[PDB]
């Protein structure tokens, strides 16, 4: 597909069609304050391009919007490699939220969850975060529908147990939570239950093939899920693998080039060597 | 008074 | 900011109005 | 939180 | 451009010993980026093409025997074979594969039989 | 299913070029690297040159402008050409896959041997 940059929509639902072509944004995605929006707005309003968000996924505060499985069902890796106070997944003041159906959701590389004051929502107890988060101890799940006991959650489902008791895990009515098998890990399985490539992350086409994934554990080069980088590329946004040429671009109107990484500035003890990007080392106190 | 701000910031905008 | 400014402290609609979209 | 939320989200 | 040199041009051992050889690259092949050595090692048999046994200088190949077992860092490297198994009887390179990539001088290994 | 098998001319006379394909199947050309390595008979391995996914071209500093490595994606040949051999040239010529940023060289081609004479 293609890679757009982090966006912030608000308002007007206008702005949302900019997401149309878009598989990977490269940044986060929060969509807020939209006051007017309706149900019948969201309707015939979907993104099945849009498979991961490389920073954080925000929805506050947008009216009629009932459920995220039209909009975002195809999403399946939120990286979280810059967060919104330590959360890759907020959901707040979603008046109007019943469920949240990111059914294709199978990891959050990084952050944790923050699910709160969402009068309606449902479908939070059927959801079993430790297949998609490594820790859910900073979850903050609270106040919302499916906390004063009349949630009618209803699910064939795979149960798990996060207290001491088995319960069936899933998103919607009609959409079971995917659990891959314990030996899967995060590379994800088929519908058979075979695990996908080991570079790969949540899902893939077909088994067995790092070209066939639909994520990637760790960087991607010319269709391939890598391991790393090989030079003559540099890691980009802790996803991608491009040449100096592409960081050179950037750079001119701030990108550098630092242990193999495009960066945006220089670390500590550094400075940029103008001619080729490149982080020095300070001869004593670094300007800045 | 979080909440508040929310409703109140509207209340000025219109738009 | 926004939180400092008309929380804490309390807020005019001149400064809202500042604010606004 | 709520904090950061509105001082973040807010122009 | 990266050179690579290794020693013994031969060696000769029966089955059951332990063998090592050894490799050199005129440049440091390890990756600031991940900790990794950009190096591998191969394993010819005499008739038939090469086959890869070992990258990232410590990483055995699926299919590889425990036995092979890869180590060093930086410039200097060693490949060892735990307990030589007759059909161990192969010729062994090493492969730099940090900037473009090139092939050692390999090594050759005999088995001493009566 | 990967796969990889040299088509050479078998025999080269003295001053005249090399074309050899390489025909690979089971990987897109698009996502992985090929190599190309030859053997003269009872000496080592040499790397001559390799093919990036991008078409991106690495050589064999030894080799000033007598090799050329091209491919065609859609129909899974990689291709070398090398001009003027000599006596010297005689070896075998081997393509091998790379998956670069994560593998070294896996999986080989069984060779093409090339003999340079008259
Ligand atoms: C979701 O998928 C991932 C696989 O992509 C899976 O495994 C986790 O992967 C992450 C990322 O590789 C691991 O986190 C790292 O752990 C090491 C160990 O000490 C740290 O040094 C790392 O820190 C660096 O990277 C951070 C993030 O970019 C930086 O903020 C920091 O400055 C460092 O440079 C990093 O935190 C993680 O350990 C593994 N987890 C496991 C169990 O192996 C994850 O398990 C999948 N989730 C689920 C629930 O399946
Ligand atoms: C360095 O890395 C970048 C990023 O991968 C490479 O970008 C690619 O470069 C080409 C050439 O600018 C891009 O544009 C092409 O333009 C023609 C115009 O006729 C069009 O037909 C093509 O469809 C394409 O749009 C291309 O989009 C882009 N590709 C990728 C994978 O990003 C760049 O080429 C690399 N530089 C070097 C020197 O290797
Ligand atoms: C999506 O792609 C089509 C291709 O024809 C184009 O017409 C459309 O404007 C694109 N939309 C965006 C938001 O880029
Ligand atoms: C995984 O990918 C396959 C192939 O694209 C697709 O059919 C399936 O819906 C995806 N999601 C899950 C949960 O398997
Ligand atoms: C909302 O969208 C309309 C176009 O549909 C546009 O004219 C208007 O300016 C937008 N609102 C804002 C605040 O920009």
């Amino acid at each position: 597909g293609e890679v757009c940059p982090g966006m912030d929509i608000r308002n007007n639902l206008t702005r949302l069609h900019e997401l149309e072509n878009c598989s990977v944004i490269e940044g986060h995605l929060q969509i807020l304050l939209m006051f007017k929006t309706r149900p019948e707005d969201f309707r015939d309003l979907s993104f099945p391009k849009l498979i991961m968000i490389t920073d954080y996924l925000l929805l506050f505060r947008v009216y009629g919007l009932e459920s995220l499985k039209d909009l975002f069902p195809n999403l399946t890796v939120i990286r979280g490699s810059r967060l919104f106070f330590n959360y890759a997944l907020v959901i707040f003041e979603m008046v109007h939220l019943k469920e949240l159906g990111l059914y294709n959701l199978m990891n959050i590389t990084r952050g944790s969850v923050r699910i709160e004051k969402n009068n309606e929502l449902c479908y939070l107890a059927t959801i079993d975060w430790s297949r998609i988060l490594d820790s859910v101890e900073d979850n903050h799940i609270v106040l919302n529908k499916d906390d004063n006991e009349e949630c009618g959650d209803i699910c064939n489902c795979p149960a798990t147990v996060i207290n001491g008791q088995f319960v069936e895990r899933c998103w919607t009515h009609s959409h079971c939570q995917k659990v891959c098998p314990t030996i899967c890990k995060s590379h994800g399985c088929t519908a058979e239950g075979l695990c996908c490539h080991s570079e790969c992350l949540g899902n893939c086409s077909q088994p067995d093939d790092p070209t066939k994934c639909v994520a990637c554990r760790n960087f991607y080069l010319d269709g391939r899920c890598v391991e790393t980088c090989p030079p003559p590329y540099y890691h980009f946004q802790d996803w991608r693998c491009v040449n100096f040429s592409f960081c050179q671009d950037l750079h001119h109107k701030q990108y550098v080039i630092h242990n193999n990484k495009c960066i945006p500035e220089c670390p500590s003890g550094y400075t940029m060597n103008s001619s080729n990007l490149l982080c020095t080392p300070c001869l004593g106190p670094c300007p800045k | 008074c979080g909440s508040h701000l929310v409703e109140a910031l509207y209340l000025v905008c219109g738009e | 900011g926004i939180v400092e400014q008309c929380c804490t402290s309390i807020c005019s609609l001149y400064q809202l109005e500042n604010y606004c979209n | 939180f709520e904090d950061y939320l509105h001082n973040v989200v807010f122009v | 451009d990266i050179v690579m040199s290794q020693s013994p041009s031969s060696l000769v051992v029966s089955v059951g010993e332990k063998v090592t050889m050894s490799c050199k690259s005129s440049q440091s092949l390890l990756y600031s980026s991940n900790q990794k050595n950009f190096l591998a090692w191969y394993q010819q048999k005499p008739g038939q093409s090469p086959k890869l046994l070992i990258y990232w200088a410590s990483t055995r190949e699926s299919g590889v025997p425990d036995r092979f077992t890869g180590s060093g860092s930086g410039t200097d490297f060693t490949l060892t074979i735990s307990s030589v198994k007759a059909e161990d009887l192969a010729v062994y390179y090493c492969q730099q594969y940090f900037r473009y990539r090139t092939f050692g001088g390999g090594t050759k290994l005999e088995i001493k039989r009566a | 299913q990967v796969q990889l098998k040299e088509s050479g001319p078998g025999l080269v006379a003295p001053s005249q070029s090399l074309s050899i394909t390489c025909t690979v199947s089971g990987f897109p050309l698009t996502a992985y690297g090929v190599n190309w390595v030859r053997q003269p008979p009872g000496k080592g391995l040499e790397w001559l040159g390799m093919i990036w996914g991008d078409g991106n071209t690495d050589y064999n500093s030894a080799l000033k402008s007598r090799l050329s490595i091209s491919k065609d994606n859609s129909k899974s040949q990689v291709f070398l050409k090398m001009n003027s051999l000599q006596t010297d040239d005689t070896a075998r010529y081997y393509c091998a896959r790379d998956p670069y940023g994560s593998k070294p060289m896996d999986y080989w081609g069984q060779g093409t041997s090339v003999t340079v004479s008259s």
